[PDB]
C-alpha cells in the first residue's frame, strides 16, 4: 500500500457495504471437523469463505503445487495462494429479522433515542418485544373517511 | 388494527425502528430543533439542543440513520479468533466462537420456524433472542446477563477485543520485548574514550550473528550460508576474525 | 506540603490544602478575629459592597503590603491593600488567581511556584520546561452563553475554534457567544483531546 | 544407553540425553523424495528431541 | 529518532513478513528494506470493520 | 430485563389444559382436520363453489386457528417443565424451550383425532426426542456424531456414580473393562469428552508456533539444490522432473509420466538405465550431504 495517509476517518457500515466487504456467508453452526481436524464446509472455518490451510493448496486435493496461483477449484471452490490472507477476508451473516445495534441503544445518552425521539425505556420496550409502537398512520384514509 | 386494519400499521420489534427510521426524514426535525433552539426558555430548550447536536451529526456526514438497524453482521476472519490444538491434545479456542456460533443458531432456526408457520408468541420470542444474542455479541454484559461457557466466567465479547489494557489501542504504547537485544553487568573502565564502550566478546559473537553468517561465506569458510550458521553456533576458531 | 505532592498537586491545578484567599477587589483592609475563626473584610475603594471571608485562626496572618514593604511586618488592619494580593500565609489558589487576574497571571503563578519547589531542593530547569505544559493547560474556554452558537453552555471547547465560529455566526447578524478562559489539570485537559 | 558417561566435558549445545518421539504422521514431501531419493536416506517415524 | 523506534516497535518484535525479511535481506547482503505499515494496522481495521 | 422472564409470563398467561378441555380440543381438532380436507379437495380440481359459501369454513378455519395457537399455549408451561431438567449441563434454558416450540409444532401435526390419552406422556414422548436430537447436535463447539454422544453418555454417566459408590478414584483402564475393554481407546474417549478450553481463560504464550526461519532457509535451500545439478543433461534431468519431480512434486502413475514428458512409448524407462552412472555424479561429488544433515 501507498505509505501517505492524510488522515483517517471513521463512520457507519451498511448492509449494502458489509455484503460488499465479505466473501461467503456462514450458514452453518459448526467449526472444524472433529475426526480429521480439517474445516467443515460452509461453517466459521471452512476453506471456501475464508482461506486454504497450508500455503498453496485447496481443500480436496486437486492441486497443492505452487505453479497455479489464483486458480479456482471447480471440485470445492477454494482458491490456492498464500495462507496469510486466512486472516483478512471477512464473512457475512444475513439475519431473517434485522436486529439493532447495542452500541447505539444502550450508551448514554442514546442517539436512536434522540433521533426517534423516544423515553429510554420504552424504546428498550420496542427493541424487545415488550410493547408496540405505532409506525404509520394513514391520515388522508382517515379524514377522507 | 382490526377496527382500522387499512389506516395504520405497526410493528412490535427492532424491524419496526427500522421502517420507523426510514419513515423518518432527518431534515425535517433539524429545522424544528433549531427554532426551539432559537426561542426562550432555555432549560427545557438545552434538552432540545442535545438532540440537535445528535441529529444534526447525521446530516453533515452523508451518512444515512439506516445503518443502525443491522440487516447483516460481518464475521470477523477466522485467524483473529484462532482455535488451535495444543502440545497434550487439547482444543484450545477463543471464546468469539462461541458468540458467533451462536447467533448462526438461533437465526437458522428461527428461519425454518417462519418457514413452517407458528404462533405469533413463538416467532415474537425467537425473534428476541436473536437480539439479545446478536447484542452480546457485540458487547458483552452491556444488557441484563453477560454470557458465561465455562464454570460462570463471563465470555470475551468482539468489543471485548477494542478496551481494556490488552485491547487493541493499548498495544503498542506498553512496549514489548524485542530481537538483537541483551544485558549484562557493568563495570567501570577509564581506558574508553567518550564514544567507545566495552562488549563481551562473547555476547558480541550472538549479537551480531547473522553479519558473521553472510561474511562468513562471503569468505568462503562455510560452503553454505545455512552450514555457516552452524559454524557460529560451535564458536570455532575462524569466527572471531570475522567478527572483529 | 513542599515536596513532590506540592509539584503534582499544582499541575493537577487541584485546589490546595491551604487555600488562602486573595484579594478580590481592591479595597481596604477590615479584621475582626473571633477566637474560633476570624472574619476578614475587604472595603472596597470603588464602592459598591465589601467582601467578606470567615477564615480559621489555625493559619497565620500574612505579610501586608505596606510601603515600607517589610515582610516582616504582619497585615494590620486599617490598610489599602493592592488587588489579588495574598491575605494569609500558605498557597493562592489558582483558578481564582486566572479568575482574577487573566489568562497570563495566572501563568506566571504557576511557572513560579512550580519552579519554586525545585530551587529549594537545589534542582533548576529552565522556565521553558514548565511553560511548555502550563501552555497545554491554559488553552480552552467554557462557554456561560449558547446564544446563536451550536455548542452547548458549559462545554470545555478550544480557544481558537471558539474565536472562529464566535466570529463566523457574528458574520451572519447571529448572536454571540459568551466565553471565558478556564485552567485544567494534566490530566482532565488530556482527556479532552480531539483525535 | 542414551545417557553421556560420566566426567566427559561438555560445551553447550551438546547432547546430554538422545531421544526421539515418534513423529507425527503426514505425507513424506516429494521434493523430500527427491532429496532423500538421489542419498536414500529415509526420515523415519521419529523426530530428534 | 523516528526510524530507529519504528524499526523496534515493528519488525523486531510483532511483524512477522518485516522479522523474515529483514533476516533474508541481512544473509543475503543487500539494504534491509525502509520501515512501512506494520501488518498490525490491517488487523486493527479487520478488527474494526 | 431478563429474557426467560418475560416468557415464562407469555406462556403463563393462557389457561392450562383439563378435562373439560380435553373435548373442547378433541372437537375442534377433528373440526380443524374435516376443514383441511374440505378445503384441499377445492382447491386440486381448480373450480371453486362460491366465497360466501365458503366463509362457513373460513370460521372453521379461525376456530382451528384458536385450537392450535391456544392448545399450543396449554403445552408450552409442560415444555418448560421438560426444559428444568436438560437446562443444567449442556445449552442455554431459553435455547432449550425453543426447540421445545419448535418440536412441539412437528409433533402437532402428526396427531391422531380418534385415540384419547393424556397429553404429558404422547406429547412428552414426541417431544423430548426433538430436544434430545437438536441438543445433541449443537451443544458441543466440535460437532460429534450420534454414537459417540450415546457412548459418551454411558461411560460419563457410569463413571459419575462409579467414583463415589466404589469409594477410590476410577482406575484408567477397568472403567473401559466394563465396555469398551481396550487400554488405547481410554485416551481416545477422554480426549472427545474433553471440550475446549478458552485461551483467555498468559495462556497461548506459552505455546510456540515452530516454520518462517527453515521454510525461509528451504527456499535458499531450494536456491542451492537447483544451482548445484548443473553438470548433467537435459534428457536425464526430464525423468529427474518427472516421476519424482523437482520444482513440480507428485508420486505420478508411470503412464501420465509419459505423457506430459512429449516422449511416448515408454522410451523413457529404457534411457532411465542409461544415465544412472551420470546420476551418480552427484553421490560419488558428495553434493547433497549437507542438506540432509
Ligand atoms: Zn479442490
Amino acid at each position: 500500500d501507498v505509505n501517505f495517509f492524510d488522515e483517517l476517518r471513521i463512520g457507519l457500515a451498511t448492509a449494502e457495504d458489509i455484503r460488499q466487504w465479505s466473501y461467503g456467508e456462514v450458514k452453518k453452526p459448526e467449526t472444524i471437523n472433529y475426526r480429521t481436524l480439517k474445516p467443515e464446509k460452509d461453517g466459521l472455518f471452512c476453506e471456501k469463505i475464508f482461506g486454504p490451510t497450508r500455503d498453496w493448496e485447496c481443500y480436496c486435493g486437486k492441486y497443492k503445487r505452487v505453479r497455479f496461483k489464483g486458480i479456482i477449484c471447480e471440485r470445492c471452490g477454494v482458491e490456492v495462494t498464500r495462507a496469510k490472507v486466512r486472516r483478512e477476508r471477512m464473512g457475512h451473516i444475513e439475519l431473517a429479522a434485522p436486529v439493532t445495534h447495542i452500541w447505539y441503544f444502550k450508551g448514554v445518552p442514546s442517539r436512536l433515542g434522540y433521533l426517534l425521539d423516544l423515553a429510554p425505556k420504552d424504546l428498550e420496550k420496542i427493541i424487545y418485544f415488550a410493547a408496540y409502537v405505532i409506525t404509520s398512520v394513514d391520515e388522508e384514509m382517515r379524514h377522507n373517511e | 388494527v382490526d377496527r382500522y386494519g387499512e389506516y395504520f400499521t405497526g410493528a412490535m420489534g427492532a424491524e419496526s425502528i427500522q421502517k420507523l427510521i426510514e419513515n423518518f426524514d432527518i431534515d425535517a426535525e433539524a429545522e424544528s430543533l433549531r427554532d426551539v433552539i432559537r426561542n426562550g426558555k432555555g432549560q427545557k430548550k438545552l434538552r432540545a439542543l442535545k438532540r440537535l447536536k445528535v441529529v444534526a451529526a447525521f446530516q453533515q456526514s452523508g451518512n444515512s440513520p439506516m445503518g443502525m438497524v443491522l440487516d447483516a453482521v460481518p464475521v470477523i476472519p477466522p485467524e483473529l479468533r484462532p482455535m488451535v490444538q495444543l502440545d497434550g491434545g487439547r482444543f484450545a479456542t477463543s471464546d468469539l466462537n462461541d458468540l458467533y456460533r451462536r447467533v448462526i443458531n438461533r437465526n437458522n432456526r428461527l428461519k425454518r420456524l417462519i418457514d413452517l408457520g407458528a404462533p405469533e408468541i413463538i416467532v415474537n420470542n425467537e425473534k428476541r433472542m436473536l437480539q439479545e444474542s446478536v447484542d452480546a455479541l457485540f458487547d458483552n454484559g452491556r444488557r441484563g446477563r453477560p454470557v458465561t461457557g465455562p464454570g460462570n466466567r463471563p465470555l470475551k465479547s468482539l468489543s471485548d477485543l477494542l478496551k481494556g489494557k490488552q485491547g487493541r489501542f493499548r498495544q503498542n504504547l506498553l512496549g514489548k520485548r524485542v530481537d538483537y537485544s541483551g544485558r549484562s553487568v557493568i563495570v567501570v573502565g577509564p581506558q574508553l574514550k567518550l564514544h567507545q564502550c566495552g562488549l563481551p566478546k562473547l555476547m558480541a559473537l550472538e549479537l551480531f550473528k547473522p553479519f558473521v553468517m553472510k561474511r562468513l561465506v562471503d569468505l568462503n569458510h562455510a560452503q553454505n550460508i545455512k552450514s555457516a550458521k552452524r559454524m557460529v553456533e560451535r564458536q570455532r576458531p575462524q569466527v572471531w576474525d570475522v567478527l572483529e | 506540603t513542599g515536596g513532590l505532592p506540592r509539584v503534582q498537586e499544582l499541575f493537577e491545578a487541584r485546589v490546595p490544602r491551604g487555600k488562602a484567599p486573595i484579594a478580590d477587589v481592591t479595597g481596604r483592609v477590615r479584621l475582626e478575629d473571633g477566637e474560633r475563626f476570624y472574619k476578614i473584610t475587604i472595603v472596597p475603594d470603588d464602592g459598591g459592597e465589601e467582601v467578606v471571608y470567615d477564615k480559621i485562626s489555625k493559619r497565620q496572618r500574612l505579610r501586608v503590603f505596606k510601603h515600607e514593604d517589610g515582610s516582616e511586618r504582619v497585615l494590620s488592619d486599617g490598610d489599602h491593600v493592592e488587588v489579588g494580593q495574598q491575605l494569609m500565609e500558605g498557597s493562592a489558589d489558582p483558578h481564582e488567581v486566572l479568575r482574577v487576574q487573566g489568562p497570563r497571571e495566572v501563568q506566571i503563578h504557576l511557572v513560579r511556584e512550580v519552579q519554586e519547589v525545585y530551587r529549594a531542593q537545589g534542582v533548576s530547569i529552565h522556565d521553558k520546561h514548565i511553560e511548555v505544559i502550563v501552555r497545554q493547560m491554559l488553552r480552552r474556554v467554557t462557554i456561560i452563553d449558547s446564544g446563536s452558537t451550536e455548542f452547548l453552555p458549559g462545554s470545555l471547547i478550544d480557544r481558537a475554534e471558539f474565536e472562529a465560529e464566535n466570529r463566523r455566526v457574528v458574520a451572519e447578524g447571529g448572536e454571540p457567544a459568551a466565553g471565558r478562559p478556564v485552567l485544567m489539570g494534566i490530566t482532565k485537559a488530556s482527556l479532552a483531546t480531539d483525535s | 544407553r542414551g545417557i553421556v558417561r560420566i566426567g566427559a566435558e561438555v560445551r553447550d549445545g551438546d547432547i546430554l540425553v538422545g531421544k526421539v518421539t515418534p513423529k507425527g504422521e503426514t505425507e513424506l514431501t516429494p521434493e523430500e523424495r527427491l532429496l532423500r531419493a538421489i542419498f536414500g536416506e529415509k526420515a523415519r517415524e521419529v523426530r530428534d528431541t | 529518532a523516528a526510524y530507529t523506534l519504528q524499526e523496534l516497535l515493528t519488525i523486531k518484535s510483532d511483524d512477522t513478513v518485516g522479522r523474515v525479511k529483514v533476516y533474508e535481506a541481512i544473509v543475503k547482503g543487500e539494504n534491509i528494506p525502509e520501515p512501512g505499515i506494520p501488518e498490525s494496522f490491517k488487523v486493527l481495521l479487520k478488527e474494526l470493520q | 430485563a431478563d429474557s426467560v422472564r418475560a416468557y415464562l409470563k407469555q406462556i403463563g398467561k393462557v389457561a392450562l389444559l383439563n378435562a373439560e378441555e380435553e373435548v373442547e380440543l378433541a372437537k375442534r381438532i377433528e373440526a380443524g382436520l374435516y376443514a383441511t380436507q374440505l378445503m384441499t379437495e377445492l382447491s386440486e380440481r381448480g373450480e371453486k363453489l362460491p366465497a360466501a359459501q365458503r366463509r362457513d369454513m373460513m370460521w372453521i378455519c379461525r376456530d382451528g386457528d384458536r385450537a392450535k395457537n391456544h392448545l399450543l399455549e396449554a403445552n408450552l408451561r409442560l415444555v418448560v417443565s421438560l426444559a428444568k431438567r436438560y437446562t443444567g449441563r449442556g445449552m442455554a434454558f431459553l435455547d432449550l424451550i425453543q426447540e421445545g416450540n419448535l418440536g412441539l409444532i412437528r409433533a402437532v401435526e402428526k396427531f391422531d383425532y380418534t385415540k384419547g390419552y393424556k397429553f404429558s406422556t404422547y406429547a412428552t414422548w414426541w417431544i423430548r426426542q426433538a430436544i434430545t436430537r437438536a441438543m445433541a447436535d449443537q451443544a458441543r463447539t466440535i460437532r460429534i456424531p450420534v454414537h459417540m454422544v450415546e457412548v459418551i453418555n454411558k461411560l460419563g454417566r457410569i463413571q459419575r456414580e462409579l467414583l463415589q459408590d466404589l469409594g477410590r478414584e476410577p482406575t484408567p483402564e477397568e472403567l473401559a473393562k466394563e465396555m469398551d475393554i481396550t487400554p488405547e481407546k481410554v485416551l481416545e474417549i477422554q480426549q472427545y469428552a474433553r471440550e475446549p478450553i478458552s485461551l483467555d481463560q498468559q495462556l497461548g504464550d506459552f505455546i510456540e508456533d515452530s516454520v518462517a526461519v527453515d521454510a525461509v532457509s528451504f527456499t535458499l535451500l531450494q536456491d542451492q539444490l537447483q544451482s548445484v545439478l548443473d553438470t548433467l543433461s537435459e534428457r536425464e534431468a526430464g525423468v529427474v522432473r518427472l516421476r519424482f519431480g523437482l520444482t513440480d512434486g507428485q508420486p505420478r502413475t508411470l503412464d501420465e509420466i509419459g505423457q506430459v514428458y512429449g516422449v511416448t512409448r515408454e522410451r523413457i524407462r529404457q534411457i532411465e538405465s542409461k544415465t544412472m552412472s551420470k546420476l551418480r555424479h552427484p553421490s560419488r561429488s558428495q553434493v547433497l550431504r549437507d542438506y540432509l544433515d
